[PDB]
């Protein structure tokens, strides 16, 4: 799943 | 379809109290905590920080994890009191109408309004309970534990295998936990109303959640800023946004809902309770 990111 | 009749917040209170809107989903940042004492996260200068965004990334906090720390005990709040934001929630829950929040913010404030876990996404973990970072060992360690680490400056380490112990937050370049796909995937499929609280929608995978809901699903955005929301286009048909603090939004479409005196009275016997302890 996608990673935790700031956009 | 056209599910508002105007869009505006007294439009969006009378979509509520109809028939129709039956399950809401909350989707909710740092601005609904911020008057609890708890500043918007996004001294340090000794530690030199390649950049300033580092403090929260995970490649960069489990080789230095004192930056993190020391932030932490500065940010650390004396209580944890929910906002009258936080007591909105709790109403929707007891009137039957709150699907789900899915929260950004860690400091367990939901929890406390009285939201269950079941009620609960919490997409980016929580300070709550913490680990040992090592598979073959995760060690359990518990707020009282943490935050005396955090407050003697001391490192937190496992007492068992030496890794570091991290609150079990969701750093980023970590994956989110399954609860957050597993929900996902069920609750915008049938919703009535999303109410977006106290975010910009900057974080990722958070911030794509607007987009999953039905494109005929009202949503409203309480927020300092606005934020694929279209609020004031000519095609603009679903969404309304509210701009100011979390508390008077949340007051504001009370009082349209006949609700005012009902979160008041909320608010303070649950302050007086936390108070109390
Ligand atoms: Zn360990």
């Amino acid at each position: 799943t996608a990673r935790k990111s700031t956009g | 379809e056209r599910l508002l009749d105007e869009l505006t917040l007294e439009g969006v209170a009378r979509y509520m109290q109809s028939e129709r809107c039956r399950r809401v989903i909350c989707l909710v940042g740092a601005g609904i905590s911020t008057s609890a004492g708890i500043p918007d996260f996004r001294n340090l200068e000794k530690y030199h920080l390649p950049y300033p965004e580092a403090i929260f990334e995970i490649s960069y906090f489990k080789k230095h994890p004192e930056p993190f720390f020391a932030l932490a005990k500065e940010l650390y709040p004396g209580q944890f009191k929910p906002t009258i934001c936080h007591y909105f929630m709790r109403l929707l829950k007891d009137k039957g109408l709150l699907l789900r929040c899915y929260t950004q913010n860690i400091d367990t404030l939901e929890r406390i309004a009285g939201l269950e876990q079941e009620d609960l996404v919490e997409a980016h973990g929580t300070f709550y309970t913490s680990h040992c970072v090592s598979a073959s060992c995760r060690h359990e360690y518990p707020l009282s534990w943490m935050k005396e680490k955090i407050f003697s400056e001391v490192t937190p380490k496992c007492e068992d295998c030496q890794s570091l112990v991290k609150p079990d937050i969701v750093f980023f370049g970590e994956s989110l936990p399954a609860r957050f796909f597993s929900c996902m995937q069920s609750d915008f499929l049938k919703v009535d109303l999303l109410l977006v609280m106290g975010t910009s929608l900057q974080v990722q995978p958070f911030a794509s959640l607007i987009s999953k809901a039905p494109l005929s699903t009202p949503r409203l955005l309480i927020n300092k800023e606005k934020a694929g929301m279209d609020f004031d286009s000519k095609k603009a048909y679903r969404d309304v946004a509210w701009l100011g603090e979390c508390d008077q939004g949340c007051l504001a479409l009370a009082e349209l809902l006949g609700w005012k005196k009902e979160l008041e009275d909320l608010v303070r016997r649950e302050h007086a309770s936390i108070d109390a302890q």
